[PDB]
């Protein structure tokens, strides 16, 4: 879960490489989206939106290992400057666009990195950010140009608990190279299932495999499979993906003086060609 | 980051045309 | 109209030059005023302020500081280096890919020696040229594309 | 927030009164 | 790093050259010559 | 006043120069794509004067290049302008200069009596493409430190020399401070003067032959 | 987009008019 | 029938004046590029640093650096002007002939020029050699941490009249 | 009476030749001037670094960079080669395709390349895509202060025949 | 073998080029110094090429630039050979040049159909100086930090502007990083740029109007 | 001997170049194989090794660290600079400084105008000139050490 | 003394500016000058040779004032690498030259900046100097190329005790603005004469000017003279010098080489001219 | 800082030039013209 | 020890014979 | 260091005339 | 010094013989 990266990596939910460490436990691998507008004015809101998507008539499993439903959260961090624009600068249309949603700072001051999350998949599907562009005239070390924003956004459970064990969204593979006996079954009458499994006669040999409910197998009786072998099926439905895009705060003055200069040149070429005109002219005056 | 790429090229080409036109029309209008 | 004056069929020089491929410049609408004073300006003040619109509209952006222990993942080099980047990075023998690039340099000067012997200048009367180039160009965008898709998804650019 | 638009316009704009310009100039391709 | 705008840009006239470059092959492959060669 | 014109003309000789400019004519083929070249070129000098602007500002070593880049970009007047240019206008050059090598080719420009001023032209273009490389690096930022640590390892195959080529051309064995150097040297004082010999030839020859013939 | 449009249109628009505008207004006080 | 000259050359000027608007258009930003930045165009003058152009701790540098205090800063403009509980003034060290910084003498109570030999004060203000105007003069105030420098407008506590600086 | 074809020609060679040599002459050290000087000609490879590129306490490394050690290091010729009491030999970090370096995955017991997506081993040693060669070795014993790297000649404890590199 | 001159000549016309050489007649008054432009030249050549030589080894950073230097002078391949070689021939290019200077004046080689001639030389010279003075401070060591620090004021005298001109090229109000900038700028790329348009125009004037008379 | 060709006092434009100032280059020994290709490099290829000689054997060396809080004494700028040096140092108004030394430039442009009156190029026939010629040169030599030598004994050279 | 720049600055006897410590005290002016050769090769002993003159016949101050004649010193450093050859290498005819010399290195150490003097005027008038040249092969880190050496020499007694009071070699002022009474003279039957001397009436005023003995007076009585004026007279005679050169740690293969190149072109040219004889033949082969 | 060797290097050629210049303006103020001017 | 002496010589004939040869070369000035 | 300024100057001087009169009579010795 | 000299002479020497000896050499087997 989001806030989960805050507590394994602190100091930026990013690696140098581009990473993004939510990846890190979130193992499998789906499409996600952000989409700003192209120029933002300073100081203006604006709407940028987070898309987390997937197959809406499909469920995971969950701890015990029900088959429940299944929930997005994310993290997106836009430029220095930025922040979720002010409750009464958002105006109403966009309020009703943004929904319930728990805008969370990354670290206490990245005003600008916002975590999101865990909020359900069903409408949840995407995610709306309201904005505040920064000020580069009040704000004397913001400066206008272009900026990176990377979205890393992602849906269903994960499969490593900051603690470092397993989850049960993952396959389970096999502890032994060889033969196996006894595909058991307990239940201790508190935490569910637990079909357990043992291999052996070999290597002198005798060693066991606990295997949490959620998964389906598809291993039968007596298997001759060597150690860490695929068995158990792959739980997953889920699963994270990235973006990176460019948005542009625009002083509006360059815009307004580089208008001029396009007419400016525009009218040149007029006079130019309207003049050549006078010649193509004054130049027929000499065929005769 | 893609309805970008789309919008460039259909303008890209298209508006050629347009300016195409407008000159040759410029011309008609003109006389030769 | 325009203006125009015709060749010189007269001028034997004309002629001899015409002949060895060649006297192109001497008829036509004189280029001064007319094409260079009046309407060059036009192109190059246009060439300008499209390259300056285009920079104010969607200027210039600053990467992060260079890091030489991470890779970026998303890592590209500019456009027009899409085809060869395709190319070299799929393409599994390391000595095949410089080859293979170089030819497209020494290809491509060969050209007008292998396309020397018609005197053809239209692509037209020139079907099995302007065919390889055709054919040429699509490979070119095709390997180009390609590679803005991911290894795999590559030469298939996805749909087989 | 639409003097950006106005923006790209001019882009367009130039782009085209200027292949514009050229025919009219030279009667033109 | 990667950049639309260019590569439409690029396509955009890309096509558009090798249009209209054909197109005058054609229009005078086919109302050819005059004045001499 | 004092004639002027004559002055240089006793001398000088001004008057053969003003008709060698008129009395080249335009033929009928030539349509607008032979803009081309010229558009290409444009291209080419808002690079250098846009070059020769940043080389006041930027500075080429590992500590510092990164920076001096962000300071032209925030600090300098109008280096946004300024160094944006350099940025599209290169891009528009390599482009124009693709589209220019397709009027040529199917305008069969390149044909006997010309197939000198064709092979510059690719000369001029693998310049135009090295320029576009070294560039792209000088930030010392990321992509573009990625981008050299891949390339200069691709001469290595090539099997006598080949590496020594790659060590020629980053300076060691690694990347780093020498490649960088040897880039912006590159970039800003060997391409310069190599393609203006080439656009001097491919220029020239043109002035000599005129186009190339009607279709 | 729709915006992009009608102010493109107008845009040229007024030029084209400047244009035409001007030959005659030219033209017609012997300027061309 | 025909445009006579100056209808030509009505239009031409016509154009060719729009042509000159969209280069000097162009030029102009060139030209504001190449004038550098200006430091900082907030208050008159900047706080005051050492070798490395680093910021100089108050207490390290009494603590500790060299007898009755003649001591060199990287100050105003860059100028390293002379530094003297701390003194009202900044002496600034750069000669006034050529320019080439100046050194203090305690067997003397002068400073000399070298490179061509003018002389001055305690307190700048010359009296010899070929340099024409006292040394440079600057308030030396103590903000946070630090030493502050900004210029000296107020007419010159040693000549009488106008600074020649101002 | 006047000299002959070839007597013009011996004389042509004569000095064209000498000539030529006076060339090659000065050609020849501008030439070695523009291959880089070689890090250092003494044994076969270098003392191994941090980011800054400094030198690494072997004091400082252990009780301090991240669990059971996947980590960085400056080495050879450049190369950031992983370093993992500490072990025999360094993985030479670099894909062997194109050439980015390539990331330890805890969770996996694999290393990814993600350019393209090769994999290798808790050795170096490949065992997926497009990259056809393990990752490199090289010994890292510990000498004074610091660690120690010198190349791999011993044959591949981990393929049979020669390295790659040698 | 193919007739490569042929080849050429259909085409290119490598003929007259030949001939516009070999026509050109040396008169009996040119003697020995009608030598110093040539060597002048040859000179300047010598310092381009080790001049870009040492582009690939100098760093323009005032923490770089001193050490880079002692590094090409005690570490790179014949640096010191090189650097030594740019240092000495600057000097006698300086100097051939005013030697030149003199056979001009008294050949009265600058008289009457040449006044071009010699308004360019004269250029040429302050440039040569210009290359000269930049050049010297590279080094970024003591003796030419201070003639650094020193020049740089001289036109704050200059009253409307004068200042903003030191400013200009100086970058900013004391000497520092961008002097050194600045300067690299200048000596490397605006000077050799510039040296040659006008060298270029100092030679073609003279293939024009041939040689000065006889005495 | 040489070889010699004459004038062509026929060729009629010979003539009115001779009298345009300039026929000079139309007779005398052959400037091809000759002048250009046998004795050109030997001045290059000379010109050359004496540099290179120069350098070997008294190379170039390395000043300390510049240090911009203390000023060397000894500090001079290169030798061609000696003159305008002397001016500029020693002279007391500062703008009379640049203006003296501008008008090197400037002056020695405006000399062949000025020198244009009469047509002479040997400095014989031109005694007024070939005075000031040399009057300059010493002043040039003379404030040239006088940059060498220390202020106050500088303009008296010491001796007077 | 040369031991006190030792004493009162340690690290180095030379300043940033290229001052020279030594100065500091020695506040005259003379001429001074040091020799090497142009080139040494790498490991050679060498002659290099301080020259600090003046009027052989002529006696300055002591302590007391006698009248005695005066005793030179000087710094010399030439540069990293170089050091006082070995007593066995330098060979004889300069072991008699180079005398009864103290070399002492400035610090443990920079052997390579020595130290000189007191050694008596009379013949110490040069002051020789065997001085081994380094070798760039055995000591990897010289290297060839060519170097400075600043001497900084000096002759006559100071004007200031490392202590910081005034000795007496100079001239001594006054205490007061206005004035004189009277122009008294001790004489502690151990420390000499004194002079003393008073000035008064104008500000209140009653105040003191002791002056040892050594100068001349040119003060007369009763004089008017203002603070800090001329009252003495100039006893120094002697002085403190300046210099720097330049000398060139030679490899001898460049010089070979060179040679060769030399040779190499000398014969092209050879050739060249030659040739042009041969065609200055068959070109008059074609005049008739 | 100073350089002797260059130095003596410049005065003795500008003399030796300033020399032979005029040696040839003589030379030849005074055997003149010949072949035709 | 004079190797270095042959050195500036080398350097002093080169320079003559130059002199020397260009003379010779165009019977010269 | 002003031992050498003379020597050089000198040298530098003199040697043309040598390196001249060689030339000179090289010329002698063989014919025009 | 007196040894520059020799040294000088007789290097010159040298060259100054191979011109003479190569001319004749040279010429007198009809190469000049
Ligand atoms: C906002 C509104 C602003 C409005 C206006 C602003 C500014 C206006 C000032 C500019 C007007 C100048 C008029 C010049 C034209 C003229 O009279 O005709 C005479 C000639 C040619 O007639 C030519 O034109 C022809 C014919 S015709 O008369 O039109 O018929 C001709 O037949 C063609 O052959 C050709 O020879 O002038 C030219 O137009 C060609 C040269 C132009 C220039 C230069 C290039 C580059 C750099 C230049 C700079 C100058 C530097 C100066 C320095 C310190
Ligand atoms: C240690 C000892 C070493 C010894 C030797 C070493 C090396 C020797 C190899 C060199 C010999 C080549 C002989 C060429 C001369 C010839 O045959 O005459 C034919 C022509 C001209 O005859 C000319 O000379 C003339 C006449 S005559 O025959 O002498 O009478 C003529 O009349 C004059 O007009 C002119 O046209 O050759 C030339 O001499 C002129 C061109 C020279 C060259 C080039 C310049 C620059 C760069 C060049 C390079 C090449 C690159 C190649 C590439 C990959
Ligand atoms: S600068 Fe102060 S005296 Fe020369
Ligand atoms: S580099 Fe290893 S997979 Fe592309």
């Amino acid at each position: 879960y989001p806030f989960w990266a805050q507590q394994t990596y602190p100091p930026t939910p990013r690696e140098p490489t581009g990473r993004i460490v939510c990846a890190n436990c979130h193992l499998a691998a789906k499409p996600a989206e952000v989409e700003v507008p192209q120029s933002v004015l300073p100081d203006t809101v604006f709407k940028a939106v987070v898309k987390i998507p997937y197959d809406t008539k499909l469920q995971q499993v969950a701890a015990d290992g029900s088959k429940v439903g299944l929930n997005v959260g994310a993290v997106l961090m836009l430029p220095e400057g930025f922040k979720i624009a002010p409750e009464e600068r958002i105006p109403e249309e966009l309020k009703k666009e943004v929904g319930d949603v728990y805008f969370q700072p990354y670290k206490e001051g990245q005003d600008n990195v916002l975590l999101v999350g865990p909020l359900p998949g069903e409408q949840y599907q995407e995610i709306v950010f309201p904005v505040l562009s920064p000020n580069p005239t009040t704000d004397k070390n913001i400066h206008f140009g272009k900026y990176a924003i990377h979205l890393g956004a992602n849906r269903g459970r994960g499969q490593i608990y900051p603690t470092g064990e397993k989850s049960n969204n993952n396959v389970f593979t096999a502890s032994a190279t060889g033969t196996i006996t006894k595909i058991a079954k307990e239940e201790d009458e508190y935490g569910n299932v637990k079909y357990q499994v043992s291999i052996q006669t070999d290597s002198g040999k005798t060693v066991v495999d606990t295997i949490p409910a959620g998964p389906e197998l598809i291993v039968s009786e007596g298997q001759a499979v060597k150690a860490g072998e695929a068995l158990t099926n792959n739980p997953n439905v889920g699963g994270f993906g990235q973006d990176d895009t460019e948005i542009v705060l625009q002083d509006p003055n360059r815009v307004k003086w580089m208008i001029a200069f396009i007419c400016l040149v525009m009218l040149a070429q007029l006079m130019l060609i309207l003049k050549k005109k006078q010649v193509e002219k004054v130049q027929a005056a000499e065929m005769n | 980051m893609t309805e970008e790429m789309l919008y460039a090229a259909l303008l890209s080409f298209g508006l050629i045309f347009v300016g195409w036109g407008l000159g040759v029309l410029l011309l008609k209008i003109q006389g030769a | 109209m325009a203006t125009l004056k015709k060749p010189d069929l007269s001028d034997p020089k004309l002629r001899a030059k015409l002949a060895k491929g060649m006297g192109h410049n001497y008829y036509g609408e004189p280029a001064w005023p007319n094409d260079l004073l009046y309407v060059f300006p036009v192109v190059i003040m246009g060439t300008f302020a499209c390259i300056v619109a285009l920079s104010v509209l969607d200027p210039a952006m600053v990467g992060e500081p260079a890091d030489p222990f991470a890779t970026p993942l998303e890592i590209l080099p500019e456009w027009y280096l899409y085809p060869v980047f395709q190319i070299l990075r799929s393409v599994p023998n390391k000595l095949l890919g410089v080859l293979l690039m170089a030819s497209v340099p020494l290809g491509l000067i060969l050209v007008p020696f292998i396309e020397n012997v018609n005197k053809f200048q239209n692509p037209f009367r020139r079907p099995v040229a302007t065919t390889i180039f055709l054919f040429g160009t699509l490979v070119t965008i095709w390997l180009g594309i390609g590679a803005t898709f991911p290894l795999d998804k590559t030469l298939t650019l996805g749909l087989f | 927030m639409e003097i950006d638009v106005l923006g790209w316009v001019a882009l367009l704009v130039v782009f085209t009164w200027s292949i514009a310009m050229v025919v009219w100039g030279r009667n033109g391709l | 790093m990667v950049e639309p705008l260019l590569d439409g840009l690029v396509l955009g006239l890309v096509f558009a050259t090798l249009g209209g470059l054909f197109y005058a092959a054609y229009q005078q492959y086919k109302r050819p010559n005059e004045l001499g060669g | 006043m004092a004639n002027v014109y004559d002055w240089f003309q006793e001398r000088l000789e001004i008057q053969a120069l003003a008709d060698d400019v008129t009395s080249k004519y335009v033929p009928p083929h030539v349509n607008i794509f032979y803009c081309l070249g010229g558009i290409t070129l444009t291209c080419f000098l808002i690079q250098f004067a846009t070059g020769f602007a940043m080389t006041f500002y930027y500075k080429p070593t590992v500590t510092e290049a990164y920076a001096s880049v962000q300071y032209i970009m925030n600090e300098v007047s109008f280096g946004w302008l300024i160094r944006s240019i350099h940025r599209w206008s290169a891009s528009m050059m390599v482009l124009m200069m693709i589209l220019h090598v397709f009027r040529v080719y199917l305008t069969g420009g390149f044909k006997k009596p010309r197939e000198l001023t064709w092979i510059s032209g690719v000369i001029l273009a693998v310049i135009t493409v090295s320029f576009g490389v070294t560039g792209y690096s000088l930030p010392w930022d990321q992509v573009g430190y990625w981008a050299v640590k891949i390339v200069s390892g691709v001469p290595e195959a090539i099997p006598v020399v080949g590496v020594l080529i790659s060590d020629l051309l980053r300076g060691g064995s690694s990347v780093g401070q020498a490649t960088l150097t040897r880039y912006y040297s590159a970039h800003t004082f060997v391409l310069p003067w190599l393609i203006a010999v080439f656009m001097l030839l491919h220029f020239l020859m043109i002035r000599k032959q005129g186009i190339s013939g009607p279709l | 987009m729709i915006l992009g449009a009608v102010f493109y249109i107008v845009f040229i628009a007024l030029f084209f008019g400047i244009a035409v505008g001007i030959i005659f207004a030219i033209k017609s006080i012997k300027l061309i | 029938d025909v445009p006579d000259m100056g209808r030509r050359q009505f239009m031409n000027l016509l154009a060719f004046g729009t042509v000159t608007g969209v280069a000097l258009g162009a030029l102009y930003p060139l030209v504001k590029y190449f004038i550098p930045p200006s430091g900082g165009a907030v208050g008159g003058g900047t706080t005051a640093k050492d070798k490395l152009g680093n910021n100089v701790k108050v207490s390290k540098f009494l603590e500790s650096h060299n007898a009755g205090d003649r001591v060199l800063v990287q100050g105003l403009k860059g100028d390293p002007t002379y530094i003297v509980a701390i003194r009202d003034y900044g002496i600034n060290a750069v000669c006034t002939h050529l320019g080439c910084v100046v050194p203090w003498n305690a067997a003397e109570n002068k400073f000399k020029c070298p490179c061509h030999g003018s002389q001055y004060d305690e307190t700048g203000k010359v009296i010899r050699g070929p340099a024409p105007l006292s040394l440079a003069l600057c308030h030396a105030t103590v903000q946070d941490d630090n030493i502050v420098l900004t210029p000296w407008t107020e007419t010159d506590f040693r000549t009488g009249e106008k600074p020649w600086w101002v």
